[PDB]
RNA sequence: AUCGAGAGGA
DNA sequence: ACGTCCCTCTCGA
């Protein structure tokens, strides 16, 4: 316990895509590496306007 | 006593293997001459002296068959580690004034450029070494046995197989097995080596 | 060697020898400055390195965060408050041996059973 | 191995460290020079049984001589033979204290520093160079016993990491029918291309 | 990135002689 | 889980003492220093030989456990899809997750994570995935599959134009 | 990732004029044979003086960002094993949150 | 903050181990040849050999480090004084301007700082040779924490200076207000807009300026 | 249309 | 000295 500081969540290493999968803690590293830039080729609304 | 005599089996064994080419290349020699062990060899030979066991040896009756020219073979050795054409003089004029055919000489060390022996047509002398000799390539694992092939059985296989000269896979002058039958450029060679689908291919080289 | 340089050039000093009494002389060739030596080792080589093996541990050396503490004793006062690391001659063959260091003292002693290090 | 006991643990044992190369550079531990024409210390004992007041004091490892087991009566002695008569050399003995070799050059400041490196790099000791390890082990082969059928008789194999398999074909208690290297390139220039 | 940019170091690039710049 | 679980759950934990022992022993200059390999190597050579069969032999507790009309293993007793890393990853234990060849590196001061201590030779901080992909690996576990798996896509991406080269 | 920012770029004169006030000797006048326990400063690289023992140096100044006296992305660093501090008002420093 | 500086400085250890020539040598901004750490020390103004080596040494007993430092300064020996150390430099005084400008700037290039830029040069030195007796682990050159990043305003930094740059050289020619100011609208236009990242119109860190991606919010 | 840069598909 | 095969978009002189 000679603790300097303490990680606020864990979940905050994952990227700017990667966030969106649903448990990455239960799957192969290089499916959340798919998943990861095959969010950014899907559809839906991408703007309000 | 020191250690000398671990320099001592290293030429009986070149010695063994040095006749045993002798035999190979189409020259008489029995197997009981080479297998001559180190016990006998030192009681005939000592006290180790290099000169008292230079040999001649002649081609055989089934050799004069299809090399009738094969002759006079003359191999002498030399007790200095470093030769120079001094002594070369006094061995090329063995050869040079019996006119024999072919010689080989082996230098236990070194030699220098003092170069002379490309200059007694017609007699291309050999040179091989203790060094590379005191083990015999030829009785390796992977080393097939090549065959030399006459001038007759030359023209022969360049003609049932419709072949010209470069048509035909190669070996170099300088390749371990080509120093070992001392082969010249325009012989040919029959490599018959384990196959593990025909069970005995045959394949064929020429020389360079 | 831990040799010396002149006095009056504070240029290092290259060794010679009285060739009539028989002593070693440390010269200099910026001047003309001599004496004689201290000691005979002029050059000395050491191939199997050891100096440094426990290096950089001076004063607040049980402070860095990152090197925790183990709850064994010291050979003097015996505090099982003490820190610890490996040999910070970072070669490919020293071995895991770990070199402790008390919080309380500042002594160094190894774990190592095999013999014992000083150092 | 050779062909008759080849399943013998210490006929590799010796092959194993007759080519495994040794060079002075591997045991030494400390090299140092001194001025001395007979000073230091413990080494009066030593000197009980012309030349240059330079003294070259190297001192050997323990376990050095163990892993390899020299013998400081040889280590030494390539060392006396490599320069002739030209150098007065003598060591220690191997139930000594510490092993140290002492040397005399028989102005030479440098110019005995320059046999410090010429010793420690290019005086081989203890096999032939370029294999620079070896390590022995048992793999299974297949062989018929003399009833007939094929069967399970081990023996063991040194495996070099280097080649140079010109000098080490012709080393004694292998077989030289049989040793094998990786370097296709090598195996051409000393076997033939076929 | 781009407010430090415009707001400080755009100034220091100023070294008919060069005073404080104003961007619209 | 039906007791099988229970068990594979000290495999996990005996492979430690197993490596536990080579720990402070290694350290105490007991390792025998193995003909050639040095100290150094000599310990990560007979750790992952202990991590290696450590995760090996703890998911062929379960390969046993499925019972014939299980669905995963009906699918690898024909052969269609399956082997039997696939099942020992995802029920029992991931394993040693290794970059370039060896166990994790220290690209930090001597070692692995800002989290842990350093000059530290543990397997649960030199990348031992304990947990399996059902239970959950937790934000170190992850990480380390992550560079476990980068040197895959770097090598299946980028070392397939030589294959192709080769080919030309 | 989510959480991470990068530095801007911070101006390092208003902080080695603090070290000059609190135990720093430029080199200069610095000749180690009269005292080698020296650790060294650096700021960007910048070997500017030199501090004894630098126990409430690192850390007055670890709790002078804490309070905002120091720009917040302006990292700190001694390393204990090597004796020295650098200290980077650098930009494009990529700095998480704890 | 006021250039880019391609100059970048070398000091290597010749000899490896083995070699007794274990000579340390320098090569330097605008120099031709590999300098002895002991010359460019003179040049500085540090002039006996043995006075040079307290910049170097933080603890006279580092023996062993000393010792790598005898032929450096044999190999410096034939130079003696500060003037005769930038001679072999090359009236030929122009190697303190050199010293003194394209030289450890990252100190400053005002002269009378001559004190640390030797006090770093034998900082340098030292870290060298830690690594050459096994005592250090050579830098991580795959570290992140040595590893700097531009965004927009270091990247618009380098562009509105190289802009701003011939800007000034063509108002240099409104003598032999009517100066031009497309130049400062069309460069910063065309880098943002290519994406080779400007220098006038020769690419040069090509795919800096990318279109954004529209197909989900996420991406 | 042409060349030049950019993100992707297996 | 050349550095996998083919294919889909998008944009500046
Ligand atoms: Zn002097
Ligand atoms: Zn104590």
């Amino acid at each position: 316990t000679t603790f300097t500081h303490c990680e606020i969540h864990p979940s905050m290493i994952l990227g700017v895509a990667a966030s969106i999968i649903p448990f990455p803690d239960h799957n192969q590293s290089p499916r959340n590496t798919y998943q990861s830039a095959m969010g950014k080729q899907a559809m839906g609304v991408f703007l309000t306007n | 006593d020191q250690e000398n005599e671990r320099n001592i089996s290293r030429l009986w064994r070149a010695f063994r293997t040095v006749k045993e080419m002798v035999k190979d290349r189409g020259y008489f020699i029995t197997q009981e001459e080479v297998e001559l062990p180190l016990e006998d060899f030192k009681a005939k030979y000592c006290r180790p002296q290099r000169k008292m066991m230079s040999f001649q040896a002649n081609p055989t009756e089934e050799s004069i068959s299809k090399f009738p020219d094969m002759g006079s073979l003359w191999v002498e050795f030399c007790d200095e580690p470093s030769v120079g054409v001094k002594t070369m003089k006094t061995f090329v004029i063995h050869i040079q004034e019996k006119n024999f055919q072919t010689g080989i000489f082996v230098y236990q060390n070194n030699i220098t450029p003092s170069k002379l022996v490309p200059s007694i047509p017609p007699a291309t002398i050999e040179t091989f070494n203790e060094a590379a000799l005191v083990v015999n390539i030829t009785h390796h694992e992977l080393v097939p046995k090549h065959i030399r092939l006459s001038s007759d059985e030359k023209r022969e296989l360049l003609k049932r197989y419709r072949l010209k000269e470069s048509q035909l896979p190669r070996i170099q002058r300088a390749d371990p097995v080509a120093l070992y039958l001392g082969l010249k450029r325009g012989e040919v060679v029959k490599i018959i080596r384990k196959s593990e689908t025909s069970g005995r291919y045959a394949s064929y080289r020429i020389c360079m | 060697t831990t040799f010396r340089f002149c006095r009056d050039c504070n240029n290092m000093l290259y060794p010679r020898e009285d060739k009539e009494n028989n002593r070693l002389l440390f010269e200099c060739r910026t001047c003309s400055y001599v004496e004689e030596a201290g000691s005979p080792l002029v050059y000395r080589h050491e191939l199997i390195t050891n100096i440094g093996e426990t290096a950089g541990v001076v004063q607040d050396i049980g402070s860095d965060p990152t090197l925790p503490r183990s709850d064994r004793e010291c050979p003097k006062c015996h505090s099982r408050e003490n820190v610890f690391f490996q040999s910070q001659q970072r070669r490919k063959d020293t071995s895991m041996v770990l070199f402790f260091v008390c919080l309380s003292c500042s002594h160094i002693f190894t774990s190592d059973q095999k013999n014992k290090r000083t150092q | 191995l050779e062909p008759g006991h080849a399943a013998d643990q210490e006929q590799a044992k010796l092959i194993r460290s007759a080519i495994e190369h040794t060079t002075l550079k591997s045991v030494t531990i400390a090299s140092e020079i001194y001025y001395d024409p007979t000073v230091i210390p413990e080494d009066e004992e030593i000197i009980q049984l012309q030349q240059s007041p330079w003294l070259l004091r190297l001192e050997l490892d323990r376990a050095a001589m163990n892993d390899k087991d020299l013998t400081m009566g040889q280590v030494g002695e390539r060392i006396k033979q490599t320069f002739k008569n030209d150098l007065f050399v003598i060591w220690s003995e191997d139930n000594d204290e510490k092993l140290i070799i002492r040397c005399r050059v028989v102005e030479e400041d440098h110019m005995l520093k320059k046999i410090e490196n010429t010793m420690l790099e290019n005086i081989t000791l203890r096999g032939v160079e370029n294999i620079e390890r070896v390590v022995m082990m048992k793999y299974d082969r297949k062989v018929p016993s003399p009833t007939g059928e094929y069967v399970k008789e081990p023996e063991w194999v040194l495996e070099t990491d280097g080649v140079n398999l010109s000098e080490v074909m012709t080393v004694p208690g292998i077989d030289p029918t049989r040793i094998y290297t990786n370097s296709f390139i090598d195996i051409m220039e000393v076997l033939g291309i076929e | 990135s781009f407010n430090q940019f415009v707001d400080y170091t755009l100034q220091d690039i100023i070294c008919i002689s060069f005073g404080k710049i104003y961007v619209t | 889980d039906g007791p099988t679980m229970r068990e594979i759950t000290e495999t996990i934990a005996e492979a430690k003492k197993k490596v536990l022992d080579v720990t402070k022993e290694a350290q105490a200059n007991l390792l025998t220093a193995k003909h050639g390999m040095t100290l150094r190597e000599s310990f990560e050579d007979n750790v992952v030989r202990f991590l290696n069969e450590a995760r090996d032999k703890a998911g062929r507790l379960a390969e046993v456990n499925l019972k014939d009309l299980n669905n995963v293993k009906q699918m690898v007793m024909a052969g269609s899809k399956g082997s039997f890393i696939n099942i020992a990853q995802m029920s029992a234990c991931v394993g040693q997750q290794s970059v370039e060849g060896k166990r994790i590196a220290f690209g930090f001061v001597d070692r692995t994570l800002p989290h842990f201590s350093k000059d530290d030779y543990s397997p649960e901080s030199k990348g031992f995935v304990e947990n399996s992909y059902l239970r959950g690996l937790t934000p170190q576990e992850f990480f380390f599959h992550a560079m476990g798996g980068r040197e895959g896509l770097i090598d299946t991406a980028v070392k397939t134009a030589e294959t192709g080269y080769i080919q030309r | 990732s989510l959480m991470s920012c990068i530095s801007v770029g911070t101006d390092p004169m208003p902080i080695i004029t603090f070290l000059s006030e609190w135990g720093m000797e430029p080199l200069e006048d610095y000749v180690p044979h009269q005292s080698p326990d020296a650790t060294r400063v650096f700021v960007n690289g910048v070997w500017h003086g030199v501090h004894r023992n630098p126990a409430r140096l690192m850390e007055t100044l670890r709790t002078l960002r804490r309070k905002g006296d120091i720009n917040p992305e302006v990292s700190m660093i001694r390393d204990i094993r090597e004796k020295e501090l650098k200290i980077f008002t650098d930009a494009g420093r990529v700095y998480r949150p704890l | 903050k006021g250039s880019r500086f391609i100059s970048t400085l070398q000091v290597k250890l010749y000899g490896r181990e083995g070699s007794s020539a274990r000579t340390i040598k320098a090569t330097l901004p605008y120099i031709k040849q590999d300098i002895p750490i002991v010359i460019i020390f003179r040049a500085l103004g540090i002039i006996p050999d043995g006075e040079i080596l307290e910049h170097i040494c933080y603890d006279v007993n580092d023996w062993q480090m000393l010792e790598m430092l005898k032929p450096c300064v044999e190999d410096g020996f034939v130079i003696q004084d500060r003037e005769t150390a930038l001679d072999f430099i090359g009236r030929i005084q122009y190697a303190k301007d050199i010293l003194q400008k394209e030289f450890l700037p990252h100190i400053t290039q005002l002269e009378g700082f001559e004190s640390r830029k030797a006090f770093f040069l034998g900082y340098m030195i030292n870290r060298l040779l830690l690594c050459a007796l096994d005592r250090k682990d050579q830098d991580d050159r795959d570290h992140f924490g040595k590893k700097r990043l531009d965004l927009a305003g270091p990247l618009l930094a380098q562009l509105f200076k190289t802009l701003f740059k011939k800007l000034t050289k063509d108002i240099f020619r409104y003598m032999q207000l009517a100066i031009n100011a497309k130049t400062i609208t069309s460069g910063l236009k065309y880098a943002l807009a290519t994406g080779n990242w400007g220098e006038q119109k020769k690419a040069s860190r090509a795919g800096v300026s990318q279109v954004l991606n529209r197909y989900t919010y996420s991406s």
